[PDB]
């Protein structure tokens, strides 16, 4: 329950990658998804990872979120 | 606090140089023959063997790890003035680059930090220092060279400054083995300047005026300074504060004696407490912090 | 009429392996008609090379595994509330013993 300004010093969030970096080394993989799920639900500054998505053939744009099966756009 | 045991491993030969990789599983060995082995673990807890292959055509000196996310990535550095990089395909291990533009024996080979890409850097003992990189993660037989810098004396071991924070610059430190007889510094520490793009002297430890077989930074895990380890007759251990390069106040913390000889070989571990040390009397002793922040001896084990 | 009669009691491996094997080419090109996805990077919102999991722009890889943290070369599971996922075995040993996104965005990815 820190302050949004204290927890956008570059000196937390340091720490607190380390300390993501420690449980990777140990092949701690479920401890830490648990950790990421508990820090994003208290501290909404950070955005989760990025990843790829799917996109329409026939638009470009991405299919991600009224047939069910069709594309949402075209 | 450490208790000793033997590993079933044959080798025929001598061991040069042992290394690991990030989580541990895996190992590479180089021997007498010029032969490096590669051995995996298993979930009993016995270590097997996977590859054997002859290499340079002089002696091989070592032998070193990259991170996974690049793959399964090995680099060597040898006496005929080469230095190689292995890939495994699946188990056969292939050749992809030879690195020729040396003139002299290589004496250390070390891969970068991960957030600078991939990049690798060799020293010879000539007195000059090169830094590679590959610009496509997916081509690992295209490297170019960046930088060349000169040291006016003969290097014999380097090292990288694993901080990644957004504060620090990327640092590396070079030391020298020569045994002329004068009062010249042995080990100097060289920092990136972004504007200029090129690589500066910064700092010279004039203290260390006697010769020196093994340097060694250490991991940051969020600290204010930097620590560093150097092996000479003597083992010491010096700190850098932050205050053109910038300045540091150098400060030391501590200075032990209790081998009697030559120490050749200093390691850090993971958090970046424990120190081990190899001597001319074979024997491995580790060191500590204490509360009142005073280096003590932990343990001795005799080879 | 034996591809109908292998559908209509749900063997599609004995289905797909007839089909690989047909001797007549109009039956060889069924699953070749439109079964090739395309990918994008979240980052820059590029189309991706057909072959590769670097991506040209951002010089950052994609196919991060949400569990496992490594790269992930083969069999890729995907969510389409969150856009997010990973290795096709990883994914489905986590979604057995919870409910939640494993990357941390507070999605319920199957609504249960
Ligand atoms: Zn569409
Ligand atoms: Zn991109
Ligand atoms: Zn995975
Ligand atoms: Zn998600
Ligand atoms: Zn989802």
């Amino acid at each position: 329950g820190s302050p949004l300004d204290v927890l956008k010093d570059e000196r937390v969030q340091y720490w607190i990658e380390n300390y993501r970096n420690l449980l990777d080394a140990w092949r701690f993989w479920h401890k830490r998804a648990e950790f990421d799920i508990h820090r994003s639900k208290l501290d909404p500054s950070s955005k989760p990872l990025a990843q790829v998505f799917v996109s329409c053939n026939f638009c470009g744009k991405s299919i991600s979120y009224s047939k069910v099966t069709s594309c949402p756009g075209c | 606090m450490f208790v000793a045991r033997s590993i079933a491993a044959d080798h025929k030969d001598l061991i040069h140089d042992v290394s690991f990789d990030f989580h541990g599983r895996r190992m590479a060995t180089c021997s007498s023959d010029q032969s490096v082995k590669v051995w995996d673990k298993s979930e009993s807890g016995d270590w097997h063997c996977t590859a054997s292959w002859k290499t340079h055509s002089g002696s091989v000196w070592r032998v070193t790890w990259a991170h996974p996310e690049f793959g399964q990535v090995l680099a060597s550095c040898s006496f005929d003035r080469t230095a190689a990089v292995w890939e495994e395909i699946v188990s056969h291990w292939v050749k992809r680059t030879t690195l020729v533009d040396s003139r002299t024996s290589v004496t250390d080979v070390k891969f970068a930090p991960k957030h600078m890409g991939l990049m690798l850097a060799t020293c010879s003992a000539d007195g000059i220092v090169r830094i590679y990189e590959a610009p496509d993660v997916m081509n690992l037989s295209q490297w170019s060279l960046q930088h060349e810098i000169s040291c006016k004396l003969s290097c014999s071991c380097i090292s990288w400054n694993p901080s990644s924070s957004r504060a620090h610059s990327p640092m590396i430190a070079v030391g020298s083995d020569d045994s002329s007889p004068n009062a010249m510094a042995k080990v100097q520490i060289f920092e990136y300047n972004e504007n200029t793009r090129k690589y500066a002297k910064a700092e010279t430890l004039m203290t260390v005026t006697d010769p020196v077989h093994d340097i060694a930074f250490a991991p940051n895990l969020g600290r204010s300074f930097h620590i560093l380890a150097i092996a000479t007759k003597d083992v010491r251990i010096f700190t850098l504060k932050p205050v053109g390069p910038t300045k540091f106040e150098i400060h030391i913390v501590a200075q032990f004696d209790n081998h009697n000889s030559q120490v050749w070989r200093v390691s850090w571990n993971i958090t970046g407490t424990v120190l081990a040390s190899s001597g001319d009397d074979g024997c491995v002793r580790l060191w500590k912090a204490n509360y009142m922040d005073n280096w003590k001896c932990t343990g001795i084990l005799k080879g | 009429s034996y591809i109908d009669l292998l559908q209509r009691f749900r063997l599609w491996n004995v289905s797909n392996e007839v089909v690989k094997l047909s001797t007549s080419r109009a039956v060889s090109c069924l699953n070749q008609a439109s079964t090739t996805l395309h990918v994008n990077c979240s980052h820059c919102k590029r189309p991706m090379s057909s072959r590769g999991w670097v991506c040209d722009r951002c010089h950052r890889c994609a196919s991060m595994c949400a569990v496992c943290h490594h790269v992930v070369k083969g069999l890729f599971v995907w969510c389409q509330g969150c856009s997010h996922g990973g290795h096709l075995q990883h994914i489905m040993k986590w979604l057995e013993g919870s409910s939640h996104c494993p990357a941390g965005c507070g999605h319920l990815c199957e609504y249960s």
